[PDB]
RNA sequence: GAGUGAGAAUGCAGGCAUGAGUAGCGAUUAGGCAAGUGAGAACCUUGCCCGCCGAAAGACCAAGGGUUCCUGGGCCAGGCCAGUCCGCCCAGGGUGAGUCGGGACCUAAGGCGAGGCCGACAGGCGUAGUCGAUGGACAACGGGUUGAUAUUCCCGUACC
């Protein structure tokens, strides 16, 4: 099948908007003696030195 | 150990297969690797039946381990200092840590490794 | 008018890596003009510099076809020769290293 | 599975065929290469 | 009005809208959060996004000698450029054309007291 | 005095939309890990296993293309993705024969053709000849070389 018509300005951006992305929460940990952020994922990781962040 | 519920990682069974014996065998040479997240998740259990059998040491887990892996340095290596050195620890053998997203493909990489604690 | 000299044929020397690696070996490389042969040069070469070579080589290098905006361009057909003196072994001090 | 296609070349055949020779042997060559001589074409002659 | 100062990288081989995924995620944030959101984000318009801002904070912070704990960002936003054009076979020999495109960014920030 | 007024002729040329960030990313072989360079690494480099072809998916030639060969530099443009990589692009270098392939040797099918025959004309024929290999006569090996070339360069021994 194929479109028959031009869908119009409200249909298509109204239909894009949804589209979008989520900014995520950040965690402080205490690792070195420098607190850096790491997501919640990566917190018991970041105390004991497991994970790598440039 | 429970199988993957999904269509399988690699592919197919036989890649499977020789995927998991490499992982293995090179996360057992190395100690520390950087790999996908889920293949540390599937890998876990392999690497358990591996520490398993290591613990009680004879000619038929000799056997065993060789028949699982094919590599004669990385079984030796694994009944020489791996083995006892888990004698009195029962289970969790490995961790999963996972890093930075990759770059080529944004797939969520895991540092899969011994528990060097003890 | 115009005599025949046999010194009216060598366009230059030329100088590479491997180039020196002949050089080391008692033998040379020279540029020299298509419509030539290899009796003229050694001629031209023993005359010129009073020494006996005992043969030449010679090559033809087609020309390379370099990018431009202007449009498709071709550099100049050249030849180079390779030429191997004696055993008498005299160095050619004009070439210069 | 037959893909073989239309043009096999071969430079051969190419100057033998369409070659100016073949054009000056007769007159309508002639008078082809004068047409394109008029025209200003850079290659006169494949 | 406000003290403010602004920075763009044009010519980014980014498509618009996609660039404009990752740019709706910054509008009205302070330039720290900014700054983790487009680290913590994984896309590639992620990448040229966070330069373009950190070019603008560098660009305040040196020539108009300004605190850069205070800034935020004022207005973002992208626009489509010009378009590579190519073209791509496609079957039965006929031939469709490829839209190659390019996109704007603009970085304007604004020192806000709290 | 007019090439003088467009909204349409599945009009013409240029530009830009939706369908849309949707389908596809080019097979019957399959990778993973480590160390290294790099601002960035599944995709490049080096090491170990695994996988596939192996009358080929290996190694040479002819026809064909012409610098895609090697080295060094850089990655907006091209590679269906990033790419330090490339058959990308910039510069430099690289092809060595009395004996390997053609001409100075000769012919097949066939082409050209002095004179000549025929044809208003343009022309078409074919004799003497001259062209025309996919044919025939006539002269090599082992090893070594650097970062790329070897029956060509060097060593050793010969041929016609
Ligand atoms: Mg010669
Ligand atoms: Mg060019
Ligand atoms: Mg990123
Ligand atoms: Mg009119
Ligand atoms: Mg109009
Ligand atoms: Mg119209
Ligand atoms: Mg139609
Ligand atoms: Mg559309
Ligand atoms: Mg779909
Ligand atoms: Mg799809
Ligand atoms: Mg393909
Ligand atoms: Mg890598
Ligand atoms: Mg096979
Ligand atoms: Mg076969
Ligand atoms: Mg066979
Ligand atoms: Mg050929
Ligand atoms: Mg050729
Ligand atoms: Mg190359
Ligand atoms: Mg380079
Ligand atoms: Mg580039
Ligand atoms: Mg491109
Ligand atoms: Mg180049
Ligand atoms: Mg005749
Ligand atoms: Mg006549
Ligand atoms: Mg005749
Ligand atoms: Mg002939
Ligand atoms: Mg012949
Ligand atoms: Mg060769
Ligand atoms: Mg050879």
């Amino acid at each position: 099948a194929v479109p028959k018509r031009r869908m119009s300005r409200a249909n298509t951006r109204s239909r894009r908007a949804q589209w979008k992305a989520e900014a995520p929460g950040l965690v402080t940990v205490s690792v070195a003696g420098q607190q850096r952020k790491v997501p919640r994922r990566l917190l018991k990781a970041a105390r004991l030195g497991l994970v790598d962040l440039d | 150990p429970k199988p993957t519920k999904g269509p399988r990682l690699g592919g197919s069974s036989s890649h499977q297969s020789a995927l998991l014996a490499n992982l293995a065998t090179s996360l057992f040479e190395h100690g520390r690797i950087k790999t996908t997240e889920p293949k540390a998740r599937a890998l876990r259990p392999y690497a358990e039946k591996l520490i398993t059998h290591a613990k009680k040491g004879a000619l038929h887990n000799r056997r065993e381990v060789m028949k699982k892996i094919r590599d004669k340095d990385v079984v030796h290596t694994l009944f020489a200092e791996i083995g006892p050195f888990y004698a009195d620890r029962n289970g969790g053998y490995t961790r999963i840590i996972k890093v930075e997203n990759r770059k080529g493909d944004n797939a969520p990489m895991a540092v899969i490794e011994l528990v060097r604690e003890k | 008018a115009t005599i025949t000299d046999p010194r009216d044929i060598i366009l230059a020397p030329v100088i590479s890596e491997k180039s020196y690696g002949l050089i080391e070996d008692n033998v040379y490389t020279f540029v020299v003009h298509p419509d030539s042969n290899k009796t003229q040069i050694k001629i031209a070469i023993e005359k010129i510099f009073d020494v006996k070579v005992d043969s030449v080589n010679t090559a033809n290098r087609q020309g390379k076809r370099k990018r431009t905006r202007t449009g498709f361009g071709k550099r100049k057909s050249t030849k180079r020769a390779i030429v191997k003196l004696a055993a008498g072994s005299k160095p050619i001090d004009l070439f210069g290293a | 599975a037959k893909g073989k296609r239309t043009f096999q070349p071969n430079n051969r055949r190419r100057a033998r065929v369409h070659g100016f020779r073949l054009r000056m042997r007769t007159r309508a060559g002639r008078a082809i290469v004068a047409n394109r001589r008029s025209k200003g074409r850079r290659a006169l002659t494949a | 009005e406000f003290p403010s100062a602004t920075a763009k990288a044009r010519y980014v081989r980014v498509s618009a809208t996609k660039a404009r995924r990752v740019i709706d995620l910054v509008r009205g944030k302070s330039v720290e959060e900014a700054l983790d959101i487009l680290r913590w984000a994984p896309q590639a318009a992620s990448e040229p996004v966070a330069k373009v801002i950190a070019s603008a904070a560098a660009n305040a912070q040196n020539n108009e000698g300004l605190d850069p704990s205070t800034l935020v960002v004022a207005t973002v936003y992208a626009d489509e450029g010009p378009t590579a054009k190519r073209i791509r076979p496609r079957a039965q020999g006929r031939a469709f054309r490829i839209r190659k495109r390019t996109s704007h960014i603009t970085v304007i920030v604004e020192s806000r007291p709290p």
